[PDB]
């Protein structure tokens, strides 16, 4: 409610970076180019994982990648 | 209970099917009277053109539908010079089998169930019974007949009315010029999806009969059951419709969408 | 007209029964008429002699076959001795009196047109309907309604006629039509009549033999002299339309001289055969009874 | 009903029906009505239109 | 003469709904028939409009993928997903399930009412049927109405988000992300203007043709087929123009 | 049997209708000469590529 | 024979649906997979 | 009981005329029966007379106000006399028998549901429900549902009452039960009860008026007396139930003692007015029925 971004903005299930074993990391980013939630993390090209959420913290957004 | 219902309801649609050569060898006058009367419609309904009026004025307003809101969406964001190619596919492969479906549902299969009930309250499938009648055979296998005989033409004219709206809806109210439209209309429309979208408006008409000529035929309540088996029979004839055009375009359409744009 | 035996006949919708062990013998040609406080299901009762509805136990032997056991290939052609009349003639709306009169030989016979339309309006002279073939279910009265089922039912030369329901929807004088036509047609083409009303006019009137159902049995069957003189309580109150009797105000709480046939008319062998049958019967019946049968066929 | 079925059907009909074609008529300007929605319209002078619409 | 027959019935329809309106405003309202009659439109029209909605919107998706998979642009997929299902599959899903079940049964109750003589029964006890039966039926109908196009709205979204991400395979934030491309504010707001209107419309052409039923043995079945068509015929024309007026304001333009 | 020349009125303004529904269909519509070949020669083509 | 038909009815509906789901994947015409 | 005065009343559904210038002047609490071959149109007439229906022509004169001529708002008094059998009762199915007994007392009075439980019981166990007041109208049979029509008729004190077919599905004896009835409340409550029916044996023993419908006509009203010693054709063949007469096979082709009010119920003031009315009818009466009459009035 307080935190509510939008239904783009929501996490999803399934799909790559979902199932168990996956990593989390954080990227902090200069900006994201209005980015959403839930875009595609990329290694080579092949879709291979997912953003969970783009919080901004001490006015550098960070990102957390499953 | 309800396997006993299934049950029923299969013998039901077996007794009718096997009943179609029987019906067509002995009783011809009576499909072609049935056939009449499910073209120009009976009753009250009749004088205004029966099943094709209703049928024309709910296809006119899906095609008007289709134009109205693809038009206004590809002109915001530009490219609507697309419309034609955006109306026929959206006549043929979701609208006009589904919207015909259930207009033909509502005229047909309720008048076929009213027709069917008020004969079993008025004891006339007695009367045929006790005069060594099979009463199947006389009356719902002659319904399909009559039915399959009619589809065709009924669904004809809604393709006919369907693409006809929406090329008057493109080309005059929204002043788009009549040779792009028809470029990119018969550019990218195929025949085969045509032929089978009839395949797939056949079968439902058979089945929608077949239901409706299911509720009319076991109704009980005197004349205010036949309401009800009307209302429950629509509710069926909707859910059949909507299903089998669903399981048809994804058998059809799974592996190859039929349509090139891009190399 | 051929014979019927029913023998213990039940019917059961669910948990509730309808009658309970009916016997009966319909005689040959004979007119006889079931009776009973409403909601007897007597129209049961009729439905279930032509296999439109399966009793649990019983039989119906009509010659000698029952016809509650027997394959529908062979009751389709039990049927045609039957002729039946509906509570409104059970007429179709999509043709005239006409071809709903011409429905039954188009169906069986192999006749031409010509002959068809021969005995289509002999049989449509024959119940007060001889220029009334063009008309529509629709357009015509009940009673007209009633009189195109009969002539309808009268094409096949029916041996077994059953009537339900005579009286619905008709005053006393077009039932008194109806009435002495039913006679008129027993004379002439010697049919086993058998109505199930609770009229009294009839009950009192037309039929040679009398059945009475009452609290899901039957209460007696018999000829016409040994009901109408009958000192069984329900019989009496029921005839005579007494409100002192068994029968309560509703389904919870629970000798007259008869209608000869038309001047003209061929005589009616039921009557003899009925008289014959009465004076066999005579010797099991109180004094009084008998004193007063005697009286009536004397 | 004896109101349902009276004899005064007909010019029910056509008062119903006039106020139904002018409801869809007004619905369907309301928003170019200009006696509800009046603006100054100013002009310009273009070489060519170039696309607009 | 051959306008002025079905112009006499139209006349009655408009008549009885008057009154009807005047009732709501003016006599105290049935609180207890209202809702009796809305649980019973929502047992008798929720489970179809379920099992209408669910074929539909998948069948709408599976085109709509497959036809921009071959353009090329399938990650715009969710506008069109949404761009319908706001607009005309709510909507029109609520006018097929609602004309179909609801109408025709409150026409089927009312006629039921009407040969029974209950009608009558009412009218010589000083009572007035048009406060004390139509009015909560019309409220009823456009109650349900409002709320199954609401629940069809969504679960036609949500099916085809599950249809296209688990089965053709399209990514599930181009589908959320996209949504609201095309839809905004004036399409849910002439899609609950489409609802209501059709519920209300339906209640009062059921309510009419109930209470003029011919009895006879065909009389309440011929009014409840002419209840469903007359239903079907007018939600479409006002569904055709309440579409044009909708496009006229527009969220692209 | 039955012939009542008003069913046979409306089987024959409905099979008229048929007969011009399937017609105007077929021709203006699918333009089915052109989907079966009616009226047309067959040609051949040989590229080093297709090009889409 | 009611109960014989019941199930003779939901074996169709099976098979159609599962003959519909088949042929949606493409199960019957046969492909060579590269790598 | 009230009088209701009838004259010149005229029906027509389209093009066809139901009945024409009927002209009668019912008496006041007196039992009264009108009669007459199928399909002429009794039940309209019933229904005219309260004003479910709407004649084309004439007037019903109730007490001094013509209820033909009157406003609806008014209309809410007027039929707050009546008390209406339909055939089949036209009771309400999704409420029980007390409720749809109850129905009118909460619909017009204030009284406590005490008071309504009380003259609800009361009219129930009149009319031979005493115990049943918990069942719906499915579940009853026709003579009950005539009866709960009859009870919910009878809980504001009308002073008319119409019944509508009372025959209707009823064996004799079940149709003598209801016919005592019907005395039996005339007796109790003096209404001004009126009958339709085409049976005969209710017309020859229950009323004390009867009229008789004939060819869109009204042929003659009068009292019992001096319509059951009539030599009329279409009256002496209709109250015999024979064949050759006036009346045709179908629509196209166109004394007894009385019944008496149970012993213990009070005296019916009905018959001594009757007999008073028929003393002065008498007056003008032809010599044969005027010796019939006088010698069944001297029994």
């Amino acid at each position: 409610c307080g935190q509510w971004r939008g239904i783009a903005n929501v996490p999803l299930p399934g799909g790559p970076g979902t199932e168990s074993g996956s990593m989390t990391l954080y990227v902090q980013m200069p900006e994201t180019l209005a980015l959403n939630a839930n875009s595609r993390v990329r290694v080579r090209d092949v879709f291979v994982g997912r953003v969970r959420k783009i919080e901004l913290i001490n006015w550098v957004p960070t990102l957390t990648v499953d | 209970r309800f396997l006993d219902s299934m049950g029923h309801v299969a013998w039901f649609v077996v007794q009718a099917i096997v009943h179609v050569p029987h019906a067509f060898r002995h009783y011809r006058r009576e499909s072609l009277r049935l056939v009449a009367e499910i073209g120009m419609g009976t009753g009250a309904m009749a004088v205004i053109g029966g099943t094709v009026a209703i049928i024309g004025f709910v296809t006119l307003s899906a095609g008007s539908l289709i134009a109205i809101q693809g038009f206004a969406s590809l002109g915001n964001i530009g490219v609507e010079a697309f419309t034609g190619f955006f109306a026929a596919l959206a006549n043929i492969r979701v609208v006009a089998p589904v919207v015909t479906g259930q207009a033909l549902a509502a005229t047909v299969g309720a008048g076929a169930t009213a027709e069917l009930g008020a004969m079993r309250i008025s004891e006339e499938v007695d009367a045929l019974e006790v005069m060594g009648i099979k009463s199947i055979s006389y009356l719902v296998s002659t319904r399909i007949m009559a039915g399959a005989i009619v589809i065709i033409p009924l669904y004809a004219m809604a393709i006919l009315l369907s693409f006809m709206s929406a090329q008057l809806v493109t080309t005059i109210f929204y002043s788009q010029s009549v040779g792009t439209y028809e470029h990119y209309f018969h550019t990218f429309l195929r025949v085969d999806d045509v032929m089978w979208s009839f395949l797939e408006v056949i079968i439902m008409s058979v089945i929608v009969m077949l239901n409706h000529c299911y509720f009319g035929y076991f109704a009980s309540g005197g004349a205010v059951g036949v309401g009800e088996a009307v209302g429950r029979s629509m509710r069926t004839s909707l859910i059949a419709i909507v299903l089998v055009v669903l399981l048809a375009s994804l058998a059809l359409y799974g592996t190859d969408p039929n349509f090139n744009l891009t190399v | 007209g051929v014979q019927i035996d029913v023998t213990g006949l039940s019917k059961s919708f669910g948990s509730s029964k309808i009658w309970e062990d009916v016997t009966m013998s319909i005689p040959a040609g004979e007119v006889s008429v079931l009776l009973g406080p409403s909601g007897t299901g007597k129209s049961v009762f009729l439905k279930s002699l032509i296999g439109l509805l399966r009793p649990e136990r019983g039989s119906i032997v009509i010659d000698g076959t029952d016809i509650l056991q027997c394959s529908a290939k062979e009751l389709y052609e039990i049927r045609t001795l039957f002729g039946v009349l509906f509570q409104d003639g059970a007429l179709f709306g999509s043709m005239n009196i006409y071809d709903n009169t011409a429905f039954p030989l188009r169906e069986h016979t192999k006749k031409s047109e010509s002959e068809i339309r021969k005995i289509v309006m002999e049989k449509l002279d024959l119940v007060g309907m001889p220029n009334d073939g063009h008309k529509f279910p629709g357009e015509i009265s009940g009673g007209m309604r009633k009189r195109a089922g009969l002539a309808r039912a009268l094409v096949l030369d029916p041996e077994i006629i059953l009537c339900d329901e005579p009286d619905s929807g008709l005053d006393p004088v077009r039932t008194a039509y109806l009435s002495q036509l039913l006679i008129d047609i027993n004379a002439q083409i010697d049919a086993t009549v058998l109505i199930v009303t609770h009229n009294i006019n009839i009950a009192r009137t037309v039929p040679d033999n009398m059945g009475m159902l009452f609290r899901k049995q039957l209460v007696m069957f018999g000829p016409r002299e040994v009901l109408l003189t009958s000192e069984e309580p329900v019989v009496k109150q029921f005839l005579n339309g007494r409100r002192i009797g068994p029968i309560g105000m509703s389904e919870e709480k629970d000798v007259p001289p008869q209608l000869q046939a038309t001047p003209g008319m061929p005589e009616r062998k039921a009557v003899a055969r009925r008289k014959a049958r009465v004076r066999e019967i005579l010797h099991t019946l109180p004094p009084a009874a008998q004193a007063a049968i005697l009286e009536e066929l004397d | 009903m004896r109101t349902l079925q009276g004899s005064d059907r007909f010019r029910k009909g056509l008062m119903g029906v006039i106020v139904v074609a002018l409801i869809i008529g007004v619905g369907s300007t309301l928003t170019s009505v200009p006696m509800l929605f009046a603006v100054p319209t100013y002009y310009g002078q273009f070489a060519d239109t170039g696309g607009l619409n | 003469g051959q306008l002025e027959k079905p112009l006499a019935t139209v006349g009655g329809f408009f008549k009885m709904s008057v009154m009807t309106g005047k009732a709501l405003f003016t006599r105290p309202f049935q609180w207890k028939e209202f809702v009796l009659q809305s649980w019973f439109l929502i047992r008798v029209a929720f489970l179809p409009t379920l099992a209408v909605s669910i074929p539909l919107t998948v069948l709408i998706i599976f085109t709509l993928n497959i036809l921009l998979a071959e353009f090329g642009a399938a990650d715009v997929s969710g506008a069109g997903a949404a761009l319908g299902a706001v607009t005309q599959l709510g909507p029109l899903v609520t006018v097929l399930v609602v004309a179909g079940a609801g109408s025709t049964a409150i026409c089927a109750d009312l006629g039921a009412r009407t040969v029974r003589e209950e009608i009558d029964a009412l009218e010589v006890l000083g009572i007035d049927p048009i406060e004390r039966l139509v009015v909560p039926r019309v409220v009823a109908s456009t109650f349900v109405a409002f709320m199954l196009n609401g629940a069809v709205i969504t679960i036609g979204l949500v099916g085809g988000f599950f249809f296209g991400v688990y089965i053709q395979n399209v990514s599930a934030g181009a589908y959320v992300s996209t949504l609201t491309l095309l839809t905004g504010f004036p399409e849910v707001l002439i899609s609950v203007v489409k609802a209501t209107l059709f519920g209300m419309i339906a209640g009062l052409v059921g309510c009419y043709r109930g209470l003029t039923v011919a009895g006879g043995s065909k009389g309440v079945g011929t009014a409840v087929n002419e209840t469903l068509v007359l239903c079907v015929v007018a939600l479409f024309a006002v569904n055709v123009v309440l579409t044009t007026i909708g496009v006229r304001f527009g969220t692209g333009r | 049997m039955l012939l009542t020349r008003f069913i046979k009125m409306q089987l024959v303004i409905f099979l008229t209708l048929t007969l011009v529904a399937l017609v105007v269909l077929a021709l203006f519509y699918l333009r089915l000469p052109t989907w079966a070949g009616l009226g047309m020669y067959k040609l051949n083509a040989d590229l080093p590529n297709s090009g889409g | 024979p009611y109960k014989l038909a019941g199930l003779i009815l939901g074996l169709v509906g099976v098979l159609v649906l599962a003959l519909t789901w088949m042929q949606f994947r493409g199960q019957f015409e046969d492909k060579v997979q590269l790598t």
